[PDB]
């Protein structure tokens, strides 16, 4: 199959600012038969360009495709606030139709640090069996951000699952849940619970902890 | 405006075949190529192929064999049959035109709402709502987190809201993990003034309707 | 790059405050300058020689394409064969020694047209009735939008031009070919287009009507037209 | 102000006994006075001997993209269609007119000039209704024609199609001319200097999405012709 | 012939979301815009915003991003969403089209029946029906005037009648004022002839739908 | 965003009579985006003129609309009874749409007197604890009328509520309910129990009043 | 866009009247000579005759004047009689239209879906259903066959599945054989690896739906 690249995987940019979006394809195209999708989170994909370059049924002018045979361009001349999504490019010149892995498009805004919070397992909880240790990345930009886990000071491995909001509409800033889960009888065998936070508006790694029973 | 109504069974078991019919209402049956895709969850979109009105059909290698498309010309309805799903087969699977049969010059963007599948054995269960205490260790700078852990419920979605909705502002509802068990996992925080913590009542409102359970969980400090 | 000849579909009820066709949406006028023999064996004799375009024959080139009902065209009816090409049409041609001058009149004063094509600049309301700032040349192929331009009879002294437009939903086209009709091109005082730099310009719009797909969008459908001017050596005095 | 050469929207079913159209709704005739150059053994007049007459900007009816209702599902907007008119005139005088009403019972607006006390007789032929086309967007289409009975000094030419469907058909070239000499080979005589050029050119009705209908309108270009004539007081 | 079918809960408490839905019932979705208004009791209108089929939005910046507007083309209806409601979202919501998608130019004047949307921490209460008995007081040469005292009600609307509408001569149902309690309150008054009491009887027929409660209260002559 | 504003507030005249309503901008309205609503209560706006002077589909030949840039005018050229209602101007030229607060238009009467009643309390209401005393002032024109409360010949201040009719549709005048709300404690308190209605058709104030 | 709906009692005893119709649900009912059709089991198909809105019929002598066909314009119906049935006139039997009444150049397509009409004495039997046990007698070289003999069954059709449908590489269901008694009977096999024949369950699921019979009969090791 004709296999699709899109560059680049997170585009930052500002408000009212042009965007440029790169499909590159393993081989030519026939009759550049490539279209650009729109998906906004929850919805089915939206068509923006077809055939390369034309402007798909009410689609506003803003929107424009480029290119011919292994590379093309979607152009976002000002950049709206609902513009912000993911952009797919699809091949339809060669079966099957493949699409590319898509670009996210993110508000580029100024490095904001993450508010750390850990919170120790319920008693109703503890008491069914489980310990749910959460520690909480609150508000922070760019996305990119590293949890580590440390139990009695052991960096923990398979333990854990991690979960991100989509960039918020009023602060344009992301923020991530960690969840360490362990049974009732491991989690009572240690003391110190850490999260440890790494973050480009962090001078050094941040630690929130707790001691058991506190 | 040609209108795209999806239907069929989106909670299935291992090993059963995935059935959705998709019906075409204000629109030619005959004049465009019917086309299914599948997203699975945070993913890119595959094309699993495609038929016209007199049954002719093209489809995707990469699930060839276990792919079936018909067509209903007296119903003004398409299928899919997906034989032997697991796990991999989770996605959101639509309905589609991309073009009329004049051809691909033709362009169009007619999607159905779309069908969320989910192939798991497990049975249907209401969630535990534990509470994310406000504490020392969940305070920073004036400002004090607090949240309710939605833990292991099945099948998505659960909703939540604080207050009773009256509670928006610093409100997070991460998207949910799927555990090793099979069940669903979610947090949802607020952060609020520190000062607050004494004078006002923080209380999550989650609903999982699949199981018929309410509950209103009171989040106080340790 | 397969629809040579073809518009992109049409866009219907746009908003007149918020109307930005398509660039490939828009028809637009042809042109092309025809290099003449130099007849001056020197540029100093009291008298010198030019070209004058005496006569045309002219005529649209593959209107029987149009009997093609079994391509891509929505049928007329259950078990019927496709539709007909039909609906508003405009066949124009001109013949000048000089670029067709052209005159501006817009539907929608506020249409946004697109980059690649040249339309009235600082367009007002009285743009969709006279406005006498609009005039052009029609001196690049590919780029005139006929939808925003009309030969201009207050001028084109040099140019003889000849237009029908027809309107309507279901227009049919009618098209005659023969090799036997001939335009004379001489004026009043009997002469013909004087070709100033041994240059004919030769420009046309020949929309043939709407090609309705399966789905029911429409396409303008153009088709070339061939020119053959008889031109003779007109004596003039030397300008320099 | 941004709809220049439209009509209001057409009222449809108004009772013969309560037809009040909207000043904005009628179309009416364009004219204007062009001065001469000043020319007085014997008086000159100018004469006016041709006239080159064209429709301009036929070719904006070829915008489906702006405003006017789909044909049909997915289909481009309705062309510009049904009744038109097509009228000039070239005279030494301003142009003379016959008032003929659908409807002599019609209540016209302000602005309008219109047969004045109407009858019965008015909606076939009432010799009273006589007019001079002396002002620019004043008498409406509906309400006057060219006068065959006087219109001695001027030259009318006009075309009406009506119908819901009619296709308009608008002809350009500049290799066409129309000679105003009479059978004597007298043209208009230019009296105080003055020719008078008169038109309506109703192409028919835009359809916007709602299917409401708009006259839409286009300029005319003339060019008369002109000679010396000697005359005699 | 465009006609417009407005819904919705109209009685909402501090910061809950109102939501309305209009229906159009006929003429075509896809041809015109579609805009909600709202009008405070006893003030003039203020536009909130609209929508096209494609679902393009402009909304008024006073509703301080409150305000969500949505289409569904399958249904052929469109919504309205207002967060966070407090007092001064009390009015009359109205869906309605001013133009068509061609523009300004294409004028028309399609509203919905309007919904009553009360915001206010009260609850849901019936109004006590008191009579306003002809006397000596209320009596002048042959013209006798009574009433009904429609007290302590909540939400607006009450409907008041005489003898079940067959008194509709010399009736003046006042404007409910609103009280310091968030209640409502009025008179309905009639001017009937003094010879006919005793001898026509008269009856106020009051019904306040929101507590479903309908009250028939005879008004007799003072002792 | 434009602020409108109507001249007069009310409009006096009588049937048959030219009305002339003022709309003013506080900038100049783009493309004259200029409306004109009649509203009868209980019902939506009824749209009468949009682009300033264009007359809307099945509205009478009677209503006209003129002006341009921040200057506009509704004339009623033979007032008919159904046009004695509220007119509002709306700009539809910038974002967002803007009203005025509207003209009310009211019919020129004939000097009428109030006739004034007055109702004690019922015995159920005092029963429930409170004392609704009811003033009404009955069909008078015009709609300026004072009311005033005494009891035991006290002045009362911040303990009455005042509703008024719209101009009634028949007879062309209005009325007025005056309610003095006082707990059944304080009732018991006093004996006379008076409101004091002023109008240019009374010859002086009357006063109407009863004992207990 | 011409669709042809057919029904009719398909179970019938010797010297029985035949009786199926045939709706036209969409197309012009005036427009087409209406043709019935029958094909018998594992055979060519056979022309019975036809008719037109005005009644006008020709049929083929080959039914020995047993056959009647007539039209209802008011229902835009089109019905077969044939009398005196006897087990020769078992088959599938089609409606359909070959050609407009315009003649046979405007030729066509339209066909009903068929009815399998059954014509015997045998009155309706579940099934036996035996297993074919997998033995040294039925392994060769890591291959193991086993199967399910589903016998004495009236009328056709049976339906056959292994392990809930879950199992379809290696099956062959046999077409039905019919019995000297006038009984159906056919067989479904299976090709595993002999490894698997300890391990893993092999269940055939038998559905005779005109006996409401259903058996899941576990074929084990002998
Ligand atoms: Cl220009
Ligand atoms: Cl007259
Ligand atoms: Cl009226």
């Amino acid at each position: 199959e004709i296999v699709l690249t899109q560059s680049p995987g997170t585009l930052s940019l500002s408000p009212g600012e042009r965007a440029t979006l790169s499909c590159r394809a393993s081989q030519s195209v026939s009759s550049s038969y490539l279209a650009w999708y729109q998906q906004t989170p929850g919805q089915a994909p939206r068509l923006l360009i077809y055939g390369a370059s034309s402007r798909a049924t009410g689609i506003p002018d803003r929107f424009s495709g480029s290119g011919s045979g292994t590379d093309f361009t979607l152009t976002i001349s000002r950049l709206e606030p609902e513009d912000f999504v993911v952009y797919f490019c699809l091949q339809y010149g060669s079966s099957p139709l493949t699409f590319g892995p898509g670009t996210k498009v993110d508000i580029k805004r100024t490095v904001a640090a993450p508010s750390v919070f850990i919170f120790p397992p319920s008693d109703e909880q503890l008491k069914s069996g489980t310990a749910s240790v959460v520690c909480l990345l609150n508000n922070f930009y760019p996305r990119e951000a590293k949890v580590q886990w440390k139990v009695d000071n052991a960096l923990q491995s398979g333990n854990s699952q991690e979960s991100v909001t989509e960039q918020d509409s009023k602060d344009s800033t992301y923020s991530l849940s960690s969840t360490l889960t362990l049974s009732k009888a491991d989690y009572e065998k240690h003391k110190v619970y850490a999260c440890e936070v790494t973050h480009q508006g962090l001078s050094s790694p941040v630690t929130k902890s707790f001691n058991r029973g506190e | 405006q040609v209108q795209l109504q999806q239907w069929g069974a989106g909670l299935l078991k291992p090993s059963e075949t995935l059935s959705l019919t998709c019906a075409v209402y204000r629109g030619s049956f005959s004049a465009y190529y019917w086309t299914w895709f599948r997203q699975p969850p945070g993913k890119g979109l595959e094309w699993i192929g495609e038929i016209n009105h007199r049954g002719y059909t093209n489809y995707n290698p990469s699930l060839r064999g276990r792919v079936s498309i018909s067509v209903d010309t007296s119903k003004k309805q398409f299928s899919l049959k997906l034989r032997s799903v697991n796990a991999a087969d989770t996605a959101v699977y639509y309905c589609a035109t991309l073009r009329s049969t004049s051809g691909w010059h033709d362009y169009f963007d007619y999607w159905g709402q779309g069908t969320l599948v989910t192939v798991s054995s497990a049975s249907t269960k209401g969630p535990s709502v534990f509470p994310l205490a406000p504490s020392s260790k969940s305070t920073s700078g004036g400002t004090a987190a607090l949240g309710c852990l939605v833990k292991d419920y099945f099948p998505e979605p659960v909703t939540v809201s604080w207050n009773s909705g009256a509670l928006t502002s610093g409100v997070h509802t991460f998207p949910a993990v799927l555990q090793s068990s099979g069940l669903y996992s979610l947090s949802s925080v607020v952060t609020v003034p520190s000062s607050s913590l004494g004078t006002q009542t923080y209380i999550c409102n989650v609903n999982h309707k699949p199981s018929n359970t309410k509950v209103d969980k009171k989040v106080e400090p340790k | 790059e397969n629809l040579r000849g073809f518009s992109l579909k049409l866009s219907a009820e746009n908003d007149f405050s918020s109307d930005s066709p398509e660039r490939k949406m828009l028809p637009c006028y042809s042109t092309a300058r025809i290099p003449l023999p130099n007849l001056n064996e020197d540029l100093t004799s009291g008298n010198l020689l030019m070209w004058e375009a005496v006569t045309v024959q002219t005529e649209v080139i593959g209107i029987t394409s149009m009997l093609n009902l079994h391509a891509g065209s929505q049928k007329v009816h259950e078990h019927g064969g496709g539709k007909p090409i039909q609906g508003s049409n405009f066949h124009f041609f001109a013949v000048g020694g000089d670029p067709l001058e052209m005159q501006g009149v817009l539907m929608n004063y506020r249409t946004k047209y697109p980059d690649g094509t040249i339309t009235p600049k600082n367009p007002t309301a009285q743009s969709q009735v006279m406005n006498t700032d609009h005039k052009a040349y029609l001196d690049k192929n590919n780029a005139y939008p006929v939808e925003c331009w009309v030969p201009d009879p207050s001028r084109n002294e040099n140019t003889r031009y000849f237009g029908t437009f027809t309107g309507g939903e279901n227009v049919p086209p009618v098209l005659h070919v023969t090799n036997t009709a001939t335009t004379v091109l001489l004026d009043e005082q009997g002469v013909g287009p004087l070709c100033k730099a041994d240059s004919l310009y030769v420009s046309a719009a020949d929309i043939c009507g709407l090609f309705t797909n399966s789905s029911g969008t429409q396409q303008w459908r153009g088709l070339a037209r061939y020119f053959k001017i008889r031109l003779r050596k007109r004596s003039v005095k030397n300008p320099y």
